[PDB]
């Protein structure tokens, strides 16, 4: 589908689709790029993540709007449409999890690349958990837990506590604890530790690195106030 | 509601 | 396909998709409802128009972003190829709306309000095709837009008051066609000015509700007049 | 200000 297009040309068109806010096009161009079978640069990684985050973004927001309507009660139309949107979102999460496990997740590389992709794996299993039920839910929750746990163990060993990728991982694992695993104690406990351990080392940073770390510390602090 | 890691623009 | 779905369920799901900002699904649900072959109510006409306006709206704004990057001239084929891809999707949507109007909605039956609504929408989706067309194809498309707008204007002049929001919206869109599409700014200024003046005169008959609705659109005419004069 | 067309309310 993107098979006949040059890798450089897919990257260029992913950038045009982002400028045109055509996130579905951007996601399909970046998928064809990944399928060329070469590693992604830090910039390319971010374009892939942006594209699929905006696609799955729109579907999770729609799904939320329909779920709340469904909950306030009754013909089957609200459930049927909620289910179609659910089904599309699962289609997109399955595509991301497939690209991650077929092409992006490797034992090679720096800590930055390996944590980035295991965090993403946690995020997309977390999006599936948001809509799952029954025995399927239990398996999905374990998948999200193991992706995040594997990512946490790397980031604790190979990265300082201020590293924005470590901090965004810790923020998303805390969201998982609060929203999916129904453990608000572990959510608050991780967010609080992540924040305090970062603040201890803030003085080692300068310029954009200081700003990038405090950006994510603010979101940990936002969740901590909302949750306590 | 609850906030998760944003997209990074730089 | 929506063939297996109750008309009433299609309308409800159109409303759910609007609430969810799923305008492509809203448009597919409204197309299914039209293909049932019964007339649309005033509310249903507006759902159909809101769904397809949002879909083509996104595509026209993408096309213009890409067409700008393309026109910056002092070079690989990628920008041109992506602009062409978006253009082909936009043309796809317009032909779908134009097929629904010609096969199902445009009739000599019905009130002036429905008859005008559908001929304006014909003029509008031909106008969206004209914005991206070239050569002989563009000339045919401009002629199709003009005939639909003119036929809508003839009916609105005979069967609606000059403050009617449908008649004002039609006159606005037709002045936009004169100015942006047919290179005729005089005809554009004359129509917007006449439409403004003729509507000014009837405003005292209008309740608060229909006063707001007429003046909202009458301002858009004056704002274009400010820009063109 | 650019040329604007009828909104849908």
């Amino acid at each position: 589908a993107m098979g006949s297009m040059e890798r450089a040309s897919l990257i260029q068109k992913a950038k045009l689709a982002e400028q045109a806010e055509r996130y579905e096009d951007m996601a399909a161009f970046m998928k064809g790029a990944v399928e060329k079978g070469e590693e992604l640069s830090c910039e390319e990684r971010n374009l892939l993540s942006v594209a699929y985050k905006n696609v799955v973004g729109g579907q999770r927001a729609a799904w939320r709007v329909l779920s709340s309507i469904e909950q306030k009660s009754k013909g089957p139309e609200v459930r049927e449409y909620r289910e179609k949107v659910e089904t599309e979102l699962q289609g997109v999460c399955d595509t991301v999890l497939g690209l991650l496990d077929s092409h992006l997740i490797k034992e090679a590389g720096d800590a930055e690349s390996r944590v980035f992709y295991l965090k993403m794996k946690g995020d997309y299993y977390r999006y599936l958990a948001e809509v799952a039920t029954g025995d399927d839910k239990k398996r999905i929750i374990d998948s999200a837990r193991s992706a995040y746990q594997e990512a946490m163990d790397i980031s604790k060993k190979e990265m300082p506590p201020t590293n924005p990728i470590r901090l965004g991982l810790a923020l998303n694992f805390s969201v998982f604890h609060y929203e999916i695993a129904n453990s608000p104690e572990e959510a608050i406990s991780l967010a609080k530790t992540t924040f305090d351990e970062a603040m201890a080392d803030l003085h080692t940073l300068s310029e954009d690195s200081y700003k990038d770390s405090t950006l994510i510390m603010q979101l940990l602090r936002d969740n901590l106030t909302l949750w306590t | 509601r609850t906030i998760s890691a944003p997209v990074v623009r730089p």
